[PDB]
DNA sequence: GCTCTAGCAAAACGACTTGCACAACGA
DNA sequence: GTGCAAGTCGTTTTGCTAGAGCTACATGTTCACTGC
DNA sequence: GCCAGAAACCCTCTTTTTTCGAGGTCTCGTAACTTGCTGATTTATAAGGGTTTTTTAAATCGTCCGAAAAAAGGGTCGGAAGCTT
């Protein structure tokens, strides 16, 4: 149940969270015995409450006396609804709250505003992306077990390609176009894999078959991973890197683009082949995303970025 | 004692106001409102949570 | 759906919702908040569409399911403490209001730009202050002295006294030269507006309580009424997508302390009159909420507090 | 086919109107009242008085 | 645990049937 | 003949009880044109 | 290019139209009846007083229902008390 070993995250479901006695309870169908009891509580911990659960305000006082973030998620904890905001670490705030500041929005801040730096980041992002691509696809053969065989050179090559293009181009523009083409190339090999047939991606979900149904579902569940991963950093959504500055929600695109072609598209189309419901496929990209530590994965990246760009 | 009754009155452009109900009060809250639903089954459960905050 | 839900424009939104001993929940679609009658169990109704955000006392909870829809929805959810305390406090710590704000609704990303581009920049933050109290004393003048319905009630106020008290703190504001002469500033205008208040409206003596620990009327009411200007405040700083920690004024002894310095706005413009005008009526805590929130909607607190956060990451560039 | 909501607009002072109906209009007259009892009894004999005024 | 769905039963509700009264009390 | 009132009786509305699942469907940018 | 109208597609309710099912009812076919043969063996029976099992009523108990009584609540009128003039 631990979500994220790198933020002390837990996800709580079918249960109620109350407070008997002065300590908050969890009234589970397992009794004294649930898993839930060994949650600590300290100014460490964040919680995320699930599918089918309760809070009452009795409990809300007790966390923050112990100074515990709350928020509201979705079935496997990947649509992040609400949740407390996090405080800002800086000289000149000073409550004595006991609620873990944390002080990432400023080194974000302290070179948003310089483009060069803005670019440098944008590469470092697309960096990690290339090399979680290469990894999913042809070092761990799970997929190659699950039935997702494809071509190793030709994947390869093109990989390798991009990668030495990403060291190069002069500006944002570019780097979005390049991996624009490494998009449409990652389509083919998948679909030729999977003996799909040929693919067309439609946006503003116009398909109808059901490989673009299930990349619109899987594109949903990893931004709602993204955002809680900001979430967990404080950073605000709008302070994006490689999504243009005007872009609602911005940041978190920049952060779901490291898992969107690492993990859920073979999904998407070992699904669609398969057959699978929309509940399975559910399903199965939780699982993958659980077995790919990928919340921890954008945590410690966007925290590399922000010691890098120092 | 089944005579439940209430007046709203609109006093402008975008505001009203209840003036007064006749009979059994308790068919609303405050404000003039009148509940969706009602069941006798026990759904707040209040009994499961207690006050000794020590 | 997500879309064709937030029409209604956040700052013309009709309800501010205040609830006690119940279990909000979601029924049929909807969602509803649930109260303990002795006969029955009663659903009551929460127009999510038209609902700023909602405040939750004292035994009550909340279930998943409607949290989703309030998100959806882009309402706030506040936990506090019983009518006008605290929902935490010990020692010299306090912590008014826990919010929830919804985090699937993406916001504009400029307003948050600007004041984050400003906000690391200390005689910067000092010009926005500046801002702030100078929209504040601009409102006490209008609403004060340029209200009928205020004066129709009885709120009859010595102009002369008020406007010399004005232009005094004006001018010490202009005078200021960092925050902690700023701050004593807003103590000495803010009594000085509780005692032109209170002999105004016939109260005769009063003094403000401390950490709502009063036990007369006034107080419990100006204490209550905080916490509707708080839920107005931190809506209005939500939908411009600022997040509530980056205080300017009341930040270093307050979390979220962006919260208390938008409130401050409308705090004393509206409030302050109508609780001593409750008082006097001798009302109960349930009426002053009512007619509090109707000044409030009749004023535009919420367009006034949204406009003033605007102007001031506009006017820092 | 079995829907039936009239929407009023007050438009403050002592004047107000009817914007729409949605669903079945016949629930509703022009001025959006709702008839209060109905029946399939022969009221309104017109069987029995003609138009043939010569 | 929370909510939705399907099936049931009780109660509320409105129209019909019949028998009959034939009203309205300062100057 | 018109209307009231007492009694009947077909719907129609609400709540109760088991039982079963566990959603929420794009997001490349900048800027010129269009409403109040 | 703009505007308008009409037409194709989606969903559910309302009403006949058809269909189905239960069941009710009648009539004739026919496998198993009835009637007729003999003689050795088994079974039934005429009366009535003393004796087992079931029926039947009465009493009791329990439950249910209805009615009546009591409680509860909505409201009006008049009087007395308190406050203000």
């Amino acid at each position: 149940i631990l979500h994220s070993k790198r933020a002390n995250l837990y996800y709580l479901q079918h249960c109620r969270v109350l407070v008997n006695g002065g300590r908050v309870e969890y009234v589970t169908d397992e009794g004294r015995h649930s898993h839930y009891w060994n949650i600590p509580i300290a100014n460490t911990t964040s919680l995320l409450l699930g599918t089918g659960t309760s809070i009452t305000q009795a409990a809300m006082r007790e966390l923050a006396r112990a100074g515990v973030l709350v928020g509201f998620c979705g079935g496997g904890g990947t649509p992040l609804f609400s949740a407390n905001e996090v405080d800002v670490e800086v000289s000149w705030l000073t409550p004595q709250s006991e609620y873990r500041p944390t002080e990432y929005l400023q080194r974000w801040v302290g070179f948003w505003f310089d483009e060069e730096k803005r670019l440098v980041a944008a590469r470092h992002f697309q960096r990690a992306r290339l090399e979680r691509i290469r990894h999913s696809w042809l070092e761990d053969r799970v997929l190659r077990d699950a039935g997702f065989a494809v071509d190793a050179t030709a994947l390869a090559v093109a990989v390798e390609d991009s990668a030495r293009a990403l060291e190069q181009a002069p500006n944002h523009e570019h780097l979005l176009t390049e991996e624009a083409r490494l998009s449409k190339r990652l389509f083919k090999l998948a679909a030729q894999a999977t003996r799909y047939g040929e693919f067309v991606r439609a946006k503003r979900g116009s398909g109808g078959d059901p490989a673009n149904r299930f990349l619109d579902h899987g594109n949903y569940l990893a931004y709602g991973l993204a955002a809680t991963a900001t979430w967990v950093l404080g950073i605000p959504h709008g302070l994006a890197v490689l999504h243009g500055k005007t872009r609602r929600g911005g940041l978190v695109f920049d952060v779901a683009d490291l898992i969107k072609d690492s993990l859920i598209l073979p999904q998407a189309f070992l699904s669609a082949m398969r057959g699978d419901e929309e509940q399975d496929f559910r399903q199965a990209c939780l699982d993958n995303l659980s077995r790919a530590q990928a919340l921890d994965f954008m945590i410690d990246t966007l925290k590399d970025v922000a010691q890098r760009s120092t | 004692r089944n005579t439940a009754v209430a007046c709203h009155w609109i006093r402008g452009r975008d505001h009203s106001e209840l003036l007064w109900i006749v009979g059994d009060a308790s068919r609303f809250n405050a404000q003039g409102a009148v509940p969706t639903n009602r069941t006798c089954r026990d759904i707040l459960r209040k009994e499961d949570e207690n006050d000794w905050h020590s």
